């Protein structure tokens, strides 16, 4: 009658999980011209991003960007990418930790040094904020920073890797095999004599999903940091430091993929590891010791 | 679009009430569970803050449990919602105490009335008391101030320990400061008898030593020994549930005049 | 004491077979084509029973 | 069964029926083949 | 990949196919997560028939494997969709606990209440399924596994066995199941350790605030908590913080040695109690 046949048109929509983004696009696509930016499952974000921090990123296309919880009220939260905390952490070679500081530190970054090396690691002044893809460099550069998905060119045209550098991958890579790869961010503390230690930072692949067994295979490599982590608790009565380490997800991708390479920079070169079809996804905090 | 929460108000919103949930466009919705229709009795926190004897963890309790929605139109009679899909962004609106920035974890809090009382569109006792919709290193933050207040409030009578809480609620962050009991028994339960119940587990374990930690380790009625092991692990699962604050946000960019930020939903 | 050693050996070889005239009575189908999609690569698994 | 029944003595077999139903075994074949997204934009695109 | 079509690969029968049709919407795991499996490998049941066949060993194998909700029972063609993390699912209930809307559920090995068989026992091979359990039943029975392995280090020969017993009967909602008799393994002894530890840090910290809290609490309150764990100043807040945080540290982490994997968490429950959305893999 009236009831019914109104039901069969809300239901007769079918080989869609909806019909209703894939549709209502194309009548604006065929409204606006062919629009970019909708055939898109990955997610993405502009930022306003200053001419001292656009370096690096800005040139090698495809690379971690993280918030800062900067201890100075005005300048509160400068932009730091995956190669620039190599400037902090201890695994990182002197050698490679002032070839990228002399990279940034042009005239407009080295208070960053400061406050960072100085206004330590925390473990909670870094986010990991995402990935990027088409800078903008004019007045102002302008990262379009994807969240969730991969890094790609527009039009589909080319997946962007995720750049880690080598020394903070070789020292927690995981096994060898050809499966899935999840790409964990561990920041571990040595905790030896300066409140923090030299908070050392990773970038973990393994094929472990689980969280214990993740951290088991990080109780393996982390007891130099773990028996100077039991030492303060009685070096110190009173104060105490806080986490060992800090584990949380950062992306995945296909492991057959993974491979070096190199970022063609200022200052020299900068060998890195290219992970090429890098879905980024970010995960929690896990707070271990 | 997306799924669709429609809420019947059965208290008359005025015109000028209705203006104020358009200007709330953007803002999350506690929603005590997940049904086509509810009341707008049930939309909201208001039936969680209410209780002579509630304490502040039991609201996060209950909170943990209400499933987190987003208003997405206000159509006179219905007010429609939108449970968040996990991983796609969010226009959500700012109305907690703090500024966001870009990039920062949001943790959905019950909002504290020290200090900072507030109600909403109210009629009939009904209003629409919204959440602090806080970032995460802030509601670890709020959550260590709430029991640290309350494990010094048996002991009111030093003022110097007055004068340690004195200190103690003022929370202070971006652009923004703020004043802020069984969870506290549970602290304690933890720190008693994990100091006794350790020493016979510490020197028969400290022998073989793979990691290598067990040596400083040591620096640092069988039917009885276990109900003290039951009890510590219970009670340890009793604040880990209070303790792990599930975030529930990661704001990507902020709106300009800091009234909403765009927040892949995550969690 | 003495030790028995075995050891086994893995000889790589060609093993023809012969069937007679229409031995297994194959029955097939239609191979239904499934579709995945991804951000950036559309798999199609094509598939019979 | 053939049936042969002769001898004094001897024990002859019975009439045997012998029935018997065999059975099927299953086995999918499977190739995956992939198409880029930007292989099917340009089906979508179609510039000038 | 998502979706995985199964080989079936053994000789099944059509009241197998009938159980299954009705159990649509269950939740099978997967080692290798191809489009096109066999059942060799699809299933759990192909682990929990080890000779060892202990709980410390099957429930930290199983965290390496992949869930997969089943579909389309017609026939021989199971499809098993990969769910993805946050979109909702409904799971049909494999083991007997109503799961109680509103929770996170988990992944628990084998009922081990002896050898269930999962679907049939078809050419001796049954499919076995996990159970599904609503996380508190997950981390008692992970706790109690660890509370009698520490009982087992200071006690002789049969006060362990007098205080399991005390201890195995798990009377949960609707299920009343058995600790496996429990195995001294040494993954649990690993992680035994570092619960030792991590008791032993928690005495360190304790900055006689947090220590007296309970011991001052029963000189002004008549509590039930506060009774039966009877039996069971400074100006430095600054300091308490950093002292409190670091606690947090190590409860957030022994929790989580006991504490599984977070999985589905409930959407809706039907009134049946069988069918159960859930969301967050």
């Amino acid at each position: 009658s009236f009831g019914p046949m109104k039901r069969e048109v809300m239901e007769f929509d079918p080989e869609d999980p909806y019909k209703v983004s894939k549709m209502r696009k194309l009548e604006r696509s065929i409204a606006k011209g062919y629009v970019y930016g909708a055939d898109h499952q990955a997610i993405t974000a502009r930022f306003f991003v200053r001419e001292s921090l656009g370096e690096v990123e800005q040139k090698n296309l495809g690379v971690l960007m993280f918030r800062l919880d900067t201890g100075i009220e005005m300048p509160s939260t400068v932009l730091v990418s995956l190669f620039f905390l190599s400037m902090v952490a201890e695994n990182v070679s002197a050698a490679t930790k002032n070839t990228l500081a002399a990279i940034y530190g042009r005239e407009g970054e080295a208070i960053r040094t400061w406050l960072r090396d100085g206004a330590w690691r925390l473990h909670r002044v870094v986010h990991p904020l995402g990935c990027t893809n088409s800078i903008t460099p004019g007045a102002t550069c302008l990262i379009t920073c994807s969240m969730r998905g991969h890094s790609y060119n527009m039009l589909k045209t080319e997946i962007y890797p995720l750049l880690v550098p080598k020394e903070i991958y070789l020292d927690l890579d995981g096994e060898s095999t050809d499966e899935i790869r999840f790409v964990y961010f561990v920041i571990t503390y040595d905790y030896n004599s300066d409140r923090q230690g030299r908070p050392s930072a990773f970038v973990v692949v393994s094929r472990i999903t689980h969280r214990h067994t993740l951290i088991n295979v990080l109780r393996y490599r982390f007891r130099v940091s773990r028996f100077h982590f039991l030492n303060n608790s009685i070096s110190g009565y009173g104060p105490s430091t806080g986490c060992l380490g800090t584990l949380q997800r950062l992306g995945w991708f296909c492991s057959r993929d993974s491979r070096s390479g190199i970022v063609a920079s200022r200052a020299g070169q900068l060998s890195v590891v290219k992970l090429e079809k890098f879905y980024v996804d970010v995960g929690p905090l896990v707070e271990f010791a | 679009m997306e799924t669709t929460v429609l809420v019947t108000f059965e208290q008359r919103l005025t015109t000028g009430d209705v203006g104020k949930l358009s200007r709330l466009i953007g803002a999350v919705i506690p929603i005590p569970y997940r049904h086509h229709l509810l009341g707008s009795s049930q939309v909201g926190l208001d039936a969680v803050v209410k209780d002579k004897t509630r304490d502040y963890s039991r609201m996060r309790a209950r909170m943990r449990e209400m499933t987190l929605t987003i208003m997405r139109r206000v159509e006179g009679n219905q007010m429609i919602l939108g449970v968040p899909t996990h991983g796609q962004c969010y226009t959500i609106r700012n109305t907690g105490p703090v500024s966001w920035e870009k990039g920062d974890v949001l943790t959905t809090l019950p909002p504290v009335f020290s200090g900072e009382v507030t109600g909403l569109v109210s009629v009939s006792d009904w209003d629409l008391v919204l959440p602090w919709i806080v970032p995460m290193a802030l509601a670890t933050e709020i959550n260590q101030r709430m029991m640290m207040l309350a494990l010094l409030s048996l002991d009111r009578s030093h003022e110097e320990v007055r004068a340690a809480t004195a200190q103690l609620r003022v929370v202070r962050y971006r652009d923004a400061t703020l004043t802020l009991r069984n969870v506290c028994i549970s602290l304690s339960m933890i720190a008693n008898l994990s100091s006794e119940v350790t020493l016979a587990y510490v020197r028969k374990l400290a022998l073989e030593d793979s990691n290598m930690l067990l040596m400083k380790c040591q620096e640092i009625t069988p039917t009885e020994e276990l109900n003290k092991l039951t009890a510590l692990f219970v009670m340890i699962r009793q604040i880990t549930d209070v303790i792990s604050e599930q975030p529930a946000f990661l704001v990507c960019d902020v709106s300009p005049d800091d009234k909403s930020a765009l927040c892949i939903y995550k969690g | 004491f003495a030790l028995t050693v075995v050891r086994t050996d893995t000889f790589e070889t060609d093993t023809l077979l012969y069937s007679t005239k229409a031995s297994t009575a194959v029955i097939i189908n239609t191979p239904i084509v499934t579709k995945e999609d991804r951000d950036i690569n559309t798999v199609f698994h094509v598939s019979q029973n | 069964v053939p049936r042969v029944a002769t001898g004094a003595g001897i024990p002859t077999s019975r009439q045997t029926t012998v029935m018997v139903s065999k059975y099927s075994e299953k086995s999918p074949i499977t190739i995956p083949f992939e198409i880029s997204a930007a292989c099917l934009t340009h089906l979508k695109e179609t510039f000038e």
